[PDB]
């Protein structure tokens, strides 16, 4: 047919007893609901009730992980930055711009890869919903 | 900046042939042999 | 994989043999950097040399060649570099080897089901499905669709009747410049 | 396809259909031949 | 169900054999599996087998093994080489050094873009070149003229074919004769 | 087998147009005709207008029959025929020489040479098995001596495409073995007769062309060979030519001045 | 989504008349581009769904072909009246996916299987062209589709997208068919 | 419907008995016809025999009856006889009755010595000679007439040499006015099924 | 070229190339 | 031309 | 029974004429028979020869005789075959098709082997796909495409023509080893001879016709001179329609 | 596409559609197949190019059959279509003025005397381009390329533009060397000179 | 149900059959794009890592 | 990985732009390409496109 075997016309399709004293669990699970968004308990990405969840706890910490955007986070270069520094302190009567054109070439490659780093975390996300997340449905293992 | 300043030879496949009839002596094969022997172990060098 | 030098530099000696791999090294000698993704390319850069005239380049340096071994040992020189060409011809050549080969002892004749599996990815058809399914995905732009509809324009009653006798090929009709669109400009108007 | 008249319409305009003819040779009264030909087609069948 | 039909003790011998050469591993399989054809690694564990039932300790079997693959790719190659020899002295037949004259050509015309008449033009002085061609030619510096070794051609192939001496009998040996 | 019929009508054609070589003579060798029309460049003499066997009008194998070709030869077209008739009895005739099984005498020079080049009699009859054995086409296999290397390596085994003649390269042709495919057949159906894989087959005619050879033969011819290279008027011939060739480098050097 | 019962002579004179509607979606799409019309998301929506309708079947194939390790030589007539029996009846909704597809693992195949299939693979991974060739096979043999191709064509494709994914031919267990709760 | 139409026909036409393969077509593991690896095999082979071929080319453009009234003198055969298995013969490929190869072997009998002319000793010739009863050319070795099968329907016979444009059937019109449409309009023209 | 010339312009296009043609002819003759 | 539309062509 | 009765032997009705001997005997050769044939199991490769679509338990009519076709058959082409396998495994060029084994080994000395077996194996092919038993007669629209090239002034002068220049062409090639086709272009017709291990594909051409020149092929029946006999005979066998359905399929 | 709506109206025109059809006539690589493309932009009125004319007399002299004669003819009806014939288009009908010797000699002649016309007209056209600019050396080399064609075909740059071309020049030395340039463009290389 | 490691759904993989990468690969096949080709090589079979204390 | 295409990318760049220090007036232009392209416009030689030059 035209749409999933767990959703009817009105909402979530009501299989155990507490969905028919309590109906109000079929058509509402927070304030990311939409109508196509039952069934599928998880709501888009960047939206309210998007994250996926391991072992029933949710999974929040993303850009953590890939060491974008941490206090942990993976540094490209240091070597490079600490050269120029180590130049600007020593002396003013020579200037080089040869360290700081080793360090811009560094840089100009680090744009690139760090969108490349995000998009393959994306397709984790991707992934870790379908093959590993039970999607808020088991107990907290964490406490 | 021209006037300031002022591979298609033709190899023939029949007179290599000394050097094909080289090739088709045992020792040289054996040493093909030797030297495809000892890269025959797997590499892990990649790139 | 066996018998592939994994360490191999520009300045170790040139490979005896003609492979995808010893020819594309060489041309990195020879040419430079110059790499082609397929051969109509390589004759886009060369605007307007076809095989045939190479051909007799190459019949005049190995006098013993014939003509068309001549223009053979380009496009297989050029199909060594870059990707094999796309080209009716060979598709009637692969065909032809196809069924000259006939049955196979194999198992449950895999390797022919193989070609056949392959040689309908190249018909019209298959074409069309593409198109059909890269439209699913809405991957077209307004402008391909007031195509699609003049090219349907151009029909008649007529024309339906016999082209849906095939039960696709008027959706290629309809279809046939998307397709040709995703398996493969005016300037400024001058006035009077 | 002529100004030629089929032994066909000239049973139309007379009115005569097909079966009046039944001791005549011919068989198929549409095509263009002569008494002869039709003779000659049908000539192994008997 | 998934469960290997292999004992842990052939995992590891075909694992050696596998790693002690890669082209035992790759033969049958390259791509996909060819699998109405017997396999390098099979035919090498039966004979490994073999070996050892005659009382060959494992050392010893398996670079004797080893020893019998890699002496018939041996006779195989060399048979390609002899026919490689002929198929250059055929003619038509090309390996690298000529190759290399191939590209040479594609490259010329891609560099320095040319004019459908200046490629039969090209043509034709190249095979004034490959047949005419001399060995020895001279450059004038004057006085001083200096004559080197140039690039092949048939006429090369003529001088070749009589001992260089410019004449087509040499030979003394026996053969037959026309009056 | 015999061309010499075929070729008595063809050269009298032919030798007005060797007279570069040497003129009308009343013997001519087989070897020597093989050598003078063995390279062709298309530059110098191409195929006349309305070349006979160009159009496909008259086969090749027949321009020996018809007088009006006779007349006005293509020289290329009369060359490649001469060609193939002379290599092929030359052939046929070197092997009725080596292919006399008669004596069993075995000469000491001839192990001498070859012990120090290969290593014992076994290792060149196992050379000129694999070498007739395996081939691209159905030809002949040839033993020859080559003056090149010929301190180093006396011997060495070329196999021939088709007819081909060793002579062309320059090679001094020693002794020959048959493997052309009527061979083949005629051996194929001498096994089925009495009173099987191709490839088996063709190295038994292989080996047992080779223990039919005479060795005396080739005794006489490596002799004849290593004499030649020895000879005076060979280095004599050879410096007046690389002198000609020098005149001609430096006449065309000045011809552009 | 009513879907139609079937009915007297008017059903079936439509189910006669009908022509392609795989087409006729596209021509009306199309005709947006007409002097008096605009073009439409919803014509275009109506189109995709025509066009992209072979999820239910096809996907259903694609699990048969690529999700189950050894399930016999897919040409022998046996296992092959299995498969087709089986898509005709997850077609025209009598069967669940779930249900035909443990239908389709659990089916009799031949007697002790395992041991004759110790006799042909090491770790029980069949070769999947004996299974395309009867999945696309049954789809042609079946009336499936309007125009033949499709069939062919979109097993095959689904196929080929999948190849590039992370364990691609593993799955969960709830989220591979039909289930209360779904994916995106 | 459909359904039910489909039962229905593929009910009526599956195949029985025994194929070449010595099984039944719908045996479990051994299969006939993959691929259409049949279909191929008449493609290249075609059912024509080579006596077919030498009688159409040397009776060329002229008329068939005409061709019978001159090959029977008066006393000869009835006309109605050769006429019946000629047409048989030709279209609805038969063996030929004795009859017509008695007239055949001495009308042809030049083309058929220039057929057999240059055959090698073991190899098969083409001959017609009655001496045995029966005419079936699984019989004869298939070498009385020139065919290469053992039995032809009928009707496929037909469609096959007819795909064959020789004889005139819709060509009956004025004949340059025929040709001229076969040209302009293609065969392409029924492609329209208005 | 006097009169190809003229008769191009005149919208004569084949006489001209003719007569064209035929000048080229006398001039031959003329010189040679 | 009359002749050219009505022929038939055997003879 | 089909499956049980060995490669050669015939299944045939009991006549009862056995003495037991040849009757032991026959048990025998069949008990060797199912040896040799668990080895050729074994020894099968990827590459094998073609099933032919005629039976040539008697010969090919007005062609061959049963020992000449199966001296081509059984003896040459197999063992083309078992070269071509031994030098496509453990190889770049391991499972894949007739072409990209002769389209990539094409114009290389080191592979001279793998290329030469390949096209050979080609030829073969073609050739026993272009002989119909009984012979055909070509078709109206091949002969308007030839008339128009070969033909002057002649009904059908295109076939005498034609069946002229194969002859001429096969005469023409000396060495007696090799293969006469007749080809298209792309833009023209043309009857090429090629030299053994060559191949139409190989030089990119679209083969309509083949003739096996190899004096190996007339040997047994023609003799040594018997060569225009030959093609002569060869086209009362010849297969015209194939010719003609790859020359339309070419042209669109 | 015909235009259909005021805001389509203002995307077309038929020198541009000179532009789109260029492009489908490079695409062709035969001949024949070109005409029938060039038949229609030549039918439903369309601004024709230097372009359209180079890519088909390039295809027609390439194209092995055609006759010589058609060949011009078909450049002469370009131009009277009102394409501008430039460097390449004279250039390309030179080597085919070469490639015939097979035609009448009074045609040959005819056909010399037109495409030597035709160099000095885009010679002197290619003076009054590039002189305004200063480009003095490459305006002799242009010219190099003119005399250069004009002397294989036995004739030279006329003096008119010579004198065009004198009256153009800046430094003295270019001055001299047209000179001496066009002296030496009267009498062959061997003439005495001081 | 849930997997040791990490409480996966599934058995962790990269390839599993024999013929996927040639039938993925099919028109390249039979093009011959794959006769040198490295990566249907090196890859073909290459399955994960063991990760696991 | 990034380095290898930016390799051949910056290679294929400047084979393009050096085939005109290898060929000056060779080939390669349209006539109609004179018309259009010669043009100053954003993709051939802008002034600046940007604020505070
Ligand atoms: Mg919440
Ligand atoms: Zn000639």
């Amino acid at each position: 047919r035209q749409h999933d075997s767990g959703v009817n016309q009105y909402g979530l399709k009501p299989t155990n007893a507490y969905d028919y004293i309590n109906p109000t669990n079929l058509i509402n699970f927070g304030r990311g609901t939409t109508f196509d968004n039952l069934g599928v308990r998880r709501a888009g990405r960047g939206e309210i009730d998007s994250s996926p969840s391991h072992s029933g706890s949710p999974v929040f910490t993303q850009a953590k992980l890939i060491g974008l955007s941490g206090e942990e986070q993976l540094t490209m270069c240091q070597s490079e930055t600490m050269a120029l520094r180590l130049c600007m302190a020593k002396a003013g009567k020579e200037t080089c711009e040869r360290e700081s054109r080793a360090l811009d070439s560094c840089l100009g490659r680090v744009g690139h890869l760090r969108r490349a780093m995000s998009e393959a975390c994306w397709e984790f996300n991707d992934w870790f919903i379908q093959n590993v997340s039970d999607n808020h449905t088991k107990p907290f293992q964490h406490r | 900046q021209q006037d300031v300043d002022n591979f298609i030879s033709p190899q023939l496949p029949q007179m290599d042939w000394r050097n094909m009839s080289a090739r088709s002596s045992e020792e040289s094969i054996r040493e093909e042999m030797r030297q495809l022997a000892e890269n025959d172990v797997m590499q892990h060098q990649r790139v | 994989p066996a018998e592939h030098n994994t360490l191999s530099s520009l300045r170790d000696e040139l490979r005896l043999d003609l492979t995808a791999q010893s020819l594309k090294e060489a041309w990195m000698r020879v040419s430079g950097g110059v790499y082609f993704q397929s051969v109509d390319e390589y004759y886009a850069s060369v605007d307007g040399l076809d095989a045939e005239q190479i051909g007799e380049v190459l019949a005049a340096l190995f006098p013993e060649l014939n003509c068309y071994e001549a223009q053979a040992l380009v496009q297989r020189t050029l199909e060594c570099i870059s990707r094999p060409v796309s080209a009716a011809s060979r598709q009637l050549s692969r065909t032809i080897t196809a069924e000259a080969v006939g049955l196979d002892n194999a198992p449950g004749h895999y390797t022919n089901f193989l070609e056949w599996m392959g040689r309908l990815t190249e018909t019209r058809a298959f074409k069309t499905e593409h198109a059909l399914f890269e439209f699913s995905r809405r991957k077209f732009n307004r402008d391909d669709v007031r195509v699609m509809f003049e090219n349907y324009r151009l029909m008649s009653k007529a024309t339906l009747l016999a082209d849906s006798a095939d039960s696709y090929s008027h959706f290629y009709t309809v279809l046939k410049d998307f397709a040709r669109k995703v398996a493969g400009q005016i300037g400024v108007r001058i006035d009077e | 396809d002529t100004r030629r008249r089929t032994l066909e319409d000239v049973l139309k305009r007379l009115g005569k259909t097909t079966r009046d003819l039944g001791s005549i040779p011919i068989v198929n009264p549409r095509v263009d031949v002569g008494l002869p030909t039709h003779i000659k087609r049908n000539y192994q069948l008997h | 169900d998934d469960t290997s039909t292999l004992s842990p003790e052939r995992v590891a011998l075909r694992d050696e054999l596998a790693r002690k050469s890669r082209l035992v591993a790759s033969e049958g399989m390259r791509y996909y599996n060819i699998f109405w054809v017997r396999k390098p690694l099979d035919t090498m564990e039966k004979e490994y087998y073999e070996l050892k039932r005659r009382g060959v300790d494992h050392g010893e079997a398996i670079r004797k093994v080893l020893q019998g693959f890699y002496s018939g790719l041996a006779v195989k190659k060399r048979v390609a080489a002899i026919q490689a020899e002929e198929a250059k002295l055929t003619g038509r037949f090309i390996t690298m050094r000529e190759a290399t004259v191939v590209l040479g050509v594609l490259a010329k015309l891609h560099k320095e873009q040319l004019t459908p008449h200046q490629v039969s033009l090209l043509a034709k002085e190249q095979g004034e070149t490959t047949q005419s061609g001399a060995k020895l030619t001279a450059i004038v510096s004057r006085q001083v003229e200096v004559k080197e070794t140039a690039n092949d051609s048939v006429r090369q192939l003529r001088e070749k074919a009589e001992d260089q001496t410019g004449f087509p009998d040499w030979y003394t040996g026996e053969s037959p004769t026309y009056s | 087998l015999r061309n010499a019929r075929e070729l008595h009508r063809l050269l009298p054609a032919l030798l007005p147009l060797l007279d570069p070589p040497v003129p009308t003579g009343a013997s001519v060798c087989a070897a020597h005709l093989i050598v003078a029309t063995g390279h062709v460049s298309k530059q110098r003499e191409p195929h006349m207008s309305n070349c006979p066997v160009l159009e496909r009008k008259i086969p090749l194998s027949e321009i020996a029959s018809d007088d009006n070709f006779l007349k006005h030869p293509c020289v290329p077209c009369l060359k490649h025929r001469i060609n193939f008739l002379a290599s092929e009895d030359f052939c046929y005739d070197f092997v009725e020489r080596c292919g006399c099984g008669t004596d069993g005498a075995l000469p000491p020079e001839w192990r001498c040479i070859v012990e120090r080049q290969f290593g014992s009699m076994a290792a060149l009859v196992e050379e000129l098995v694999i070498h007739a054995s395996n081939r691209r086409e159905a030809g002949w296999t040839w033993l020859v001596y080559d003056a090149q290397q010929a301190g180093e390596r006396p011997l060495l085994v070329v196999n021939m495409p088709a007819q081909r003649s060793p002579l062309l390269l320059g090679l001094w042709p020693l002794a020959v073995v048959n493997v052309t495919e009527a061979v083949l057949v005629e051996a194929v159906r001498a096994e089925s007769s009495g009173s099987k894989k191709l490839s088996e087959i063709r190295e038994k005619v292989a080996r047992d062309a080779v223990s039919r050879m005479n060795w005396g033969f080739i005794l006489q011819q490596l002799k004849k060979a290593e004499t030649y290279y020895a000879s005076s008027d060979r280095g004599e011939k050879i410096r007046v030519h690389r002198m000609k060739l020098e005149r001609e480098a430096v006449t065309k050097a000045m011809s552009g001045l | 989504d009513i879907p139609k019962n079937l009915e007297g002579e008017r059903s079936r004179r439509d189910l006669a008349s009908r022509g392609d509607t795989e087409f006729q979606a596209l021509v009306e799409f199309i005709e947006g581009a007409s002097y008096d019309q605009l073009i439409s998301g919803r014509r275009f929506k109506k189109v995709y769904d025509v066009l992209s309708e072979n999820d239910d079947m096809f996907i259903w194939l694609c699990h048969t072909a690529m999700s189950v390790l050894n399930p016999g030589d897919m040409r022998s007539r046996l296992i092959y009246n299995h498969l087709r029996i089986l898509a005709e009846s997850v077609a025209s909704g009598e069967m669940t996916q779930r249900t035909a597809f443990r239908f389709f693992e659990s089916a009799v195949r031949s007697p002790a299987y395992r041991e004759i299939a110790k006799r042909q693979l090491e770790g029980g991974a069949a070769t999947r062209l004996a299974g395309i060739s009867a999945a696309a096979d049954v789809m042609r043999r079946m009336g499936l589709t309007r125009r033949p191709m499709s069939s062919y064509f979109e097993l095959y494709q689904r196929i080929v997208e999948r190849s590039e994914a992370m364990t691609p031919w593993g799955f969960p267990p709830l989220f591979q068919f039909e289930e209360r709760l779904s994916l995106e | 419907m459909g359904e039910r139409m489909r039962a229905i026909i593929e009910d009526y036409s599956k195949g029985f008995g025994l194929g070449p393969h010595g099984h039944s077509p719908t045996h479990d593991t051994i299969h006939y016809n993959t691929l259409n690896a049949e279909g191929e095999r008449v493609r290249d082979l075609g059912y024509t025999d080579a006596l077919g071929r030498l009688f159409s080319e040397k009776l060329g453009d002229r008329d068939v009856h005409q061709w019978a009234v001159e090959s029977c003198a008066d006393g000869e055969a009835d006309v109605r006889q050769l006429l019946l298995s000629l047409h048989e013969w030709r279209e609805r490929g038969r063996p030929p009755s004795l009859l017509l190869a008695n007239v055949l072997s001495k009308y042809l009998e030049e083309e058929i010595a220039a057929f057999n002319k240059g055959i090698p000793e073991n190899a098969p010739k083409l001959q017609l000679e009655t001496s045995d009863g029966t005419l079936a050319h699984s019989g004869s070795g298939g070498s009385r007439s020139g065919t290469m099968w053992a039995d032809v329907d009928p009707t496929t016979f037909a469609l096959h040499q007819a795909s064959q444009s020789t004889r005139s059937t819709r060509c009956d019109e004025p004949f340059i006015l025929h040709l001229v449409k076969r040209a302009k309009l293609g065969e392409c023209v029924t492609n329209f099924t208005d | 070229n006097a009169f190809s010339n003229m008769l191009r312009e005149n919208g004569l296009h084949d006489t001209a190339r003719e007569v064209a043609l035929c000048e080229a002819m006398n001039r031959n003759k003329e010189l040679a | 031309v009359s002749l050219i539309l009505s022929w038939d062509g055997p003879g | 029974y089909h499956a049980y009765v060995p490669k050669g032997a015939s299944v045939q009705m009991g006549e009862t004429f056995m003495p037991s001997n040849i009757a032991t005997a026959v048990f025998r050769e069949t008990e060797a028979a199912a040896a040799r044939a668990d080895k050729t199991k074994e020894e099968t490769g990827f590459f094998s020869q073609p099933r032919l679509n005629y039976p040539v338990s008697s010969g090919i009519p007005a062609l061959f005789s049963k020992d000449q076709f199966d001296m081509q058959y059984s003896l040459f082409h197999r063992d083309v075959v078992e070269t071509l396998n031994r030098h496509t495994l453990g190889t770049p060029l391991e499972g894949h098709n007739l072409e990209t084994v002769i389209r990539k080994t094409s114009f290389d000395a080191t592979q001279a082997v793998a290329h030469t077996a390949a096209s050979e194996h080609f030829n073969y092919c073609f050739f026993y796909k272009s002989l119909r038993p009984w012979g055909t007669a070509p078709p109206p629209r091949l002969r308007e495409a030839l008339q128009l090239q070969y033909g002057t002034n002649g009904s059908a002068d295109a076939m005498d023509e034609v069946r002229r220049i194969v002859w001429v062409t096969a005469a023409s090639h000396q060495e007696r080893c090799g293969w006469v086709y007749l080809v298209w272009s792309g833009v023209h017709f043309d009857v090429v001879e090629f030299p053994h291990g060559s191949c139409p594909i190989a030089s990119d051409l679209i083969p309509l016709l083949a003739l096996n020149v190899h004096e190996s092929a007339y040997i047994l029946d023609y003799g040594t001179s018997g060569l225009k006999q030959y093609v002569e005979n060869y086209f009362k066998a010849c297969n015209w329609p194939l010719a003609e359905r790859y020359y339309l399929m070419a042209i669109g | 596409l015909e235009p259909c709506t005021p805001r389509e109206w203002l995307q077309f025109s038929h020198r541009n559609l000179a532009y789109a059809y260029n492009g489908a006539l490079r695409a062709c690589h035969s001949l024949p197949s070109m005409l029938l493309l060039y038949k229609e932009m030549k039918q439903r009125g369309v601004k024709v190019d230097v372009d359209t004319m180079n890519v088909l007399l390039t295809r027609a002299a390439r194209h092995e059959h055609i006759q010589v004669d058609d060949v011009f003819l078909l450049f002469d009806e370009l131009v009277a279509l009102g394409a501008r014939p430039d460097l390449a288009a004279a250039e390309t009908l030179h080597t085919v003025l070469s490639h015939s010797a097979s035609m009448p000699e009074e045609w040959r002649e005819a056909r010399r005397l037109q495409l030597v016309e035709l160099y000095n007209n885009l010679a002197m056209e290619e003076v009054e381009r590039l002189a305004p600019h200063r480009a003095d050396r490459l305006l002799k080399e242009q010219m190099k390329r003119f005399r250069g064609n004009l002397q294989q075909l036995g004739s030279g740059l006329r003096p008119t533009v010579y004198c065009r071309y004198l009256h153009t020049t800046h430094t003295a030395a270019v001055l001299l060397e047209e000179v001496h340039n066009f002296l030496w463009e009267l009498v062959p290389n061997d003439h005495p000179a001081m | 149900r849930e997997g040791w490691l990490f409480g996966q759904q599934v058995q962790l993989h990269y390839h599993r059959f024999p013929d996927e990468q040639l039938i993925t690969n099919l028109s390249r096949w039979r093009t011959g794009e794959t006769v040198g080709d490295i990566a249907m090589q090196q890859f073909r079979n290459a399955q994960p890592f063991d990760i696991e204390d | 990985t990034d380095r290898i295409r930016r390799y051949f990318r910056e290679l294929e760049a400047v084979h393009t732009s050096g085939s005109a220090s290898a060929r000056g007036s060779g080939g390669g232009t349209t006539a109609e390409h004179k018309q259009q392209d010669q043009f100053y416009s954003p993709e051939n030689q802008p002034i600046s496109l940007h604020r505070n030059n």
